[PDB]
């Protein structure tokens, strides 16, 4: 349950983090963030994962 | 047991897998400050892979740091592309009652994202 949830959330982060730091096109970055946002809010169930989801989205959104 | 030359972090580009950044325990630390003074929060980030630093401040609306859904009101203060060989610093100058609350330091690399928090208390003069 909770363990499988956090593992799924880590996979979404690594997949998104690889794309944002690879291409510099801001449009392609916005598409990966949007995609990562939709999957992340679906996995989150309790407050610890909701704060963790919010943290990762903003981390990837403000990625240089 | 395990015998290696170094008990530190795995070197970058080694046969050992890389990990998410490690934030040192206690940094940032809960600090108290008087109105008008200057405050500095630290964050010691250890990482083999390149990490990105991020500072957030938790916003309180209607006496709550979370929305009606349950996601936290946070405000991005500072971001960085690389971590320092020394320490990460958040400079809070001329603190007021509104500067008080929860501050969070974030460091994330190719593997994961780690985050620690601390509370700043602001007292009158």
């Amino acid at each position: 349950g909770g363990g499988d949830r956090r593992k799924e959330m880590d996979k979404v982060y690594r997949t998104a983090f690889k794309r944002i730091t690879s291409t510099p096109d801001k449009e392609k970055r916005k598409e990966v963030v949007k995609e990562a946002t939709e999957q992340l809010r679906r996995i989150a169930k309790d407050e610890e994962e909701k704060k963790k989801a919010a943290y990762m989205i903003l981390f990837l959104k403000t990625l240089g | 047991h395990h015998h290696h030359h170094s008990s530190g972090l795995v070197p970058r580009g080694s046969h050992m897998s890389p990990h998410r950044p490690i934030l040192q325990a206690g940094l940032p630390a809960n600090t108290t400050a008087v109105v008008g003074s200057d405050v500095e929060l630290l964050c010691k980030v250890y990482s083999d892979a390149q990490p990105h630093i991020q500072w957030l401040k938790h916003i309180v609306i209607n006496g709550s740091s979370f929305g009606a859904d349950g996601f936290p009101y946070v405000q991005v203060l500072k971001t960085a592309d690389i971590n320092s060989s020394e320490v990460e610093v958040l400079y809070l100058r001329n603190v007021s009652a509104e500067d008080a609350g929860e501050y969070t330091c974030l460091a994330g690399n190719s593997i994961g994202l780690s985050y620690q928090s601390a509370w700043l208390t602001v007292l009158p003069e």
